[PDB]
């Protein structure tokens, strides 16, 4: 009868204060997170690939995505989404030096209407 | 005969001694340094083992059972120890108290709500007890080595508790078997 | 500090105590280094520092140990230093 | 039946199964003072290792403490344990009292009373 | 002690000194290991032997000083260790007492435990070493060269596991001494 | 690859470019219970390694932000 | 009587020793060699198409 | 609702009868006609290791 324990309430009442869906006390130790990356499939890559920034986000980086275009310009399961993904890619690049940046935009312009 | 028969009690205003600041044949404080366990996401039973064989001096060479040498364990955040999978919600607390009705059978969750600190100090004195029970002062002694702070903030700044660094060779999950 | 040392007994050192701890901020800094002097003389560093005993209290197995009213006294100091 | 009270020995990380082939060792210790140990082999089959004593080790030790904390200073613990590797490598003897007992006898350095019963370092007849 | 001995002359004059100051051995006597050092006594299961008499023991697993070890596999050779006998006696009496329940039987044995008293007086040790040896890769190394370490080693950080517990930087770069120079 | 390829296979069952989304989202009402791998943890896989990878000159330099 | 040759163990003399590697690190943050970035975009590029 | 031995003992019994989860058990709900409610027999939804196995 300490009430700090054992309260004054039957189990019928108190069943609904279980939680099933639990979030903070966390069931997840971090000797498994890099296990469940490895068996995801996914691969470290070095810093200049790529990396999982602030929000834990997969952005590749450019002058890697670029190399990437310049390996898979002509494959078959190249779409014309991938260009223009890889000029998104390109545009930090594009504003902190337009002289030698926009003839890579130009490479792929040229490219991609051929 | 040697042990008094007057004791020191609880309900005596004497009150209880601290084994860190009481000065004993057995208790040597000496040699002993201060470590820091960073608890986020380690298994709190885990935990509770390490810190047990740092606070109870096994992890020294020229450890002795009778002579009680111990390392202060500084063990932050518990708030964000992981219990695995249901058993936050399936591992019970049992104890008896000596009155009519004996059971108070408490759910990890609802000592969590209480005070998480009293997880840890419970999983503690498991690890601790499995060693020693048969003799009051060497179960209760080691315990006071622990320091349970279940956020980033403490005051130990002055010790330079150095990292503990430790991985857990065990790769499942932590299991509940209680008789 | 003359009724401090002048008159030892117990009673009129809690009766020094009470009104120097009732005037700390009413007076200057000097002043207070001529006060903290008198009133550490009954202070031995080996010695414990406040311990001022009076009565055995053998009611229980152990025996309890009370102090007198000088305790609190110089306690009242302190707070109202802190103050 | 008794439950079993003896001191159990910690888990050590499971191995790949890289360790069942033969010419690696299951042990792995790769430490800081690791390539100091130097291995000579004797003619009778056995080995002859070369190690820096104890006190270099220590001083090893002191080095790599005071360099970390160049930084934000020295810390009280930090303080006695330097006091203390200091003391070891030093040695010559064994130390048999308490380290406070020189301390607590010498307290009436550190706080200084009224002039009237002032301690010095000479007393008597003064 | 007569010095250490190898073919090659660069590596004698770099462990000669090495060997020099006090000396520890690890002795097999009587089924029972013994840490031994110059002016240590031990009390070893008996022996027949003279009182006040002039030993050297056998078996020796290993030896050491402040600067070197020599770590015997099973056993060493070239090692001189010399003992004196001191006493001979029997030891505290260890009483066993059998009773049986049911029976009315009871039965003191005491256990003297016979023992000769041992004080050592040398250890000396003379190894005939053959070269260095590397020990990541095995191999006896050729070439003898003091200054550069034999295995280099090298600090664990890749970047690559971000729950690496992170040890004080100071500890995690920290390089050590070179000792034969 | 196999959400991409529910993308890119035509719309039959159900509706793409509408609001109105015939299957409602229900994570609620799906099973809420624990895995043998919520307990044993995630399952072993071989770890992805790279073979035969050029040795790492420039391995002492450290890579600049690449935002330039 | 007990007696150390080299020293007795105190808490503070392997205290100050950290873990090592046998083989340097392939540091996550480098600069790639020409070589190394031509493999590394290989390899992505392989498991790119490979996917697509 | 009444407790079948197992799933295979679960039908539905009706045009607008469903397969619903309760916490992990298996169950039968009919939104209209409530008498055809079925659930599979197992744990209750909160239990301790002591209290149940
Ligand atoms: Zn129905």
């Amino acid at each position: 009868k300490n009430l700090a324990w054992r309260p004054k309430m039957s189990e019928r009442t108190l069943e609904q204060f279980v939680p099933l869906h639990l979030a903070f006390p966390r069931r997840h130790p971090n000797s498994w997170q890099e296990r469940q990356f490895h068996l995801l499939g996914y691969v470290k890559w070095p810093k200049e690939i790529g990396f999982y920034n602030a929000g834990d986000n997969f952005e590749l980086t450019p002058q890697a995505a670029y190399r990437i275009y310049k390996q898979n310009c002509d494959e078959t399961f190249w779409t014309r989404l991938h260009n223009e993904k890889t000029i998104i890619h390109l545009l930090p690049l594009v504003e902190q030096d337009p002289g030698t940046n926009m003839v890579l935009v130009d490479d792929i312009f040229r490219h991609h209407l051929k | 005969p040697f042990k008094s028969v007057l004791r020191r009690h609880k309900h005596h205003p004497e009150g209880l001694p601290l084994y860190n600041d009481m000065s004993k044949q057995w208790l040597c404080r000496e040699g002993e340094r201060w470590w820091l366990l960073d608890a986020r996401g380690e298994q709190l039973p885990r935990v509770a083992a390490v810190a047990a064989q740092y606070i109870t001096g096994q992890h020294r060479p020229d450890f002795t059972p009778g002579m009680i040498t111990g390392d202060h364990v500084v063990i932050v955040n518990i708030k964000d120890v992981v219990m695995v999978g249901d058993q936050w919600i399936r591992v019970p607390i049992t104890w008896q108290t000596a009155y009519p009705g004996g059971k108070y059978r408490i759910r990890l969750t609802d000592m969590y709500e209480r005070d998480p600190c009293m997880l840890m100090w419970w999983f503690l004195k498991d690890e601790v007890n499995r060693h020693f029970v048969r003799k009051l002062k060497t179960r209760i002694a080691p315990l006071e080595k622990a320091w349970l702070y279940e956020d980033s903030i403490h005051p130990h700044a002055d010790k330079n508790p150095r990292p503990l660094c430790w991985t857990d060779p065990e790769v499942k999950g932590w299991k509940y078997r209680d008789p | 500090v003359a009724q401090f040392e002048d008159r030892p007994q117990i009673e009129s050192r809690v009766a020094a105590l009470a009104d120097m701890a009732s005037t700390v901020s009413f007076r200057s800094d000097e002043e207070l280094l001529r006060m903290f002097t008198a009133i550490s003389a009954p202070f031995s560093v080996d010695g414990r520092g406040l311990n001022f005993l009076t009565v055995k209290v053998s009611k229980f197995g152990r025996p309890y140990y009370v102090p007198n009213s000088l305790l609190p006294a110089y306690v009242n100091l302190v707070d109202a230093t802190t103050i | 039946p008794k439950k079993d009270r003896r001191f159990r020995v910690q888990p050590l990380p499971s191995l790949h199964a890289n360790s069942l082939a033969d010419d690696t060792p299951l042990v792995t210790t790769t430490r800081t003072l690791s390539p100091n140990f130097r291995a000579f082999a004797l003619q009778d089959g056995g080995v002859f290792f070369t190690h820096p004593s104890h006190e270099q080790v220590m001083r090893v030790g002191q080095n790599i403490l005071a360099e970390e904390t160049k930084a934000t200073g020295m810390t009280s613990m930090d303080t006695y344990v330097n006091s203390r590797i200091q003391s070891i490598i030093a040695e010559n003897t064994v130390e048999n009292v308490a380290l406070s007992h020189w301390r607590r006898r010498h307290m009436w350095n550190l706080v200084r009373t009224h002039g009237k019963l002032q301690r010095h370092w000479g007393v008597s007849d003064a | 002690a007569n010095g250490l001995r190898c073919p090659d002359a660069l590596i004698t004059r770099t462990l000669n000194p090495l060997l020099n100051g006090p000396k520890f051995a690890v002795i097999y006597c009587g089924n029972h290991q013994y840490k031994v050092a110059v002016g240590d006594v031990i009390a070893v299961q008996r022996l027949r032997v003279e009182i006040g008499s002039h030993i050297a023991l056998k078996k020796v697993l290993m030896v050491g000083g402040p600067r070197f070890t020599a770590i015997g596999r099973p056993l060493l050779e070239g090692v001189r260790v010399t003992a004196q006998v001191e006493e001979q006696k029997r030891m505290r009496n260890v009483v066993s007492l059998f009773a049986t329940p049911g029976r009315r039987h009871v039965r003191w044995v005491d256990a003297p435990h016979a023992a000769t008293i041992i004080r050592i007086c040398e250890i000396f040790y003379s190894p005939n070493v053959v070269g260095e040896l590397d020990k990541y890769k095995g191999e006896l190394l050729e070439t003898f060269t003091p200054g550069q370490h034999t295995n280099p080693v090298y600090p664990v950080d890749d970047g690559y596991d971000v729950f690496r517990k992170k040890d004080k930087e100071a500890m995690e770069n920290a390089t050590t001494f070179l000792d034969l120079l | 690859i196999s959400e991409q390829v529910q993308n890119r296979v035509r719309s039959g069952k159900e509706l793409v470019g509408t609001v109105y989304q015939k299957a409602r989202r229900q994570p609620w009402a799906k099973y809420n219970g624990m895995f043998p791998y919520d307990y044993n943890g995630p399952a072993r896989r071989p770890a992805a390694s790279f073979v035969d990878a050029p040795t790492p000159t420039h391995n002492a330099e450290v890579c600049g932000t690449a935002y330039a | 009587q007990r007696r150390s040759v080299q020293g007795t163990w105190n808490p503070w003399l392997w205290n100050y020793e950290t873990e090592r590697r046998r083989t340097e690190a392939p540091q996550w943050r480098r600069k790639l060699s020409e070589k190394e970035w031509d493999y590394y975009v290989g390899q992505y590029s392989a498991q790119m198409k490979q996917e697509e | 609702p009444q407790m079948v031995m197992s799933r295979d003992e679960l039908k539905l019994r009706c045009e607008y009868c469903r397969f619903e989860w309760i916490h992990d058990t298996l169950c039968v709900r009919c939104p209209a006609q409530p008498s055809h409610d079925q659930r599979e027999m197992w744990l209750h939804s909160t239990w301790m290791w002591g209290k149940q196995q």
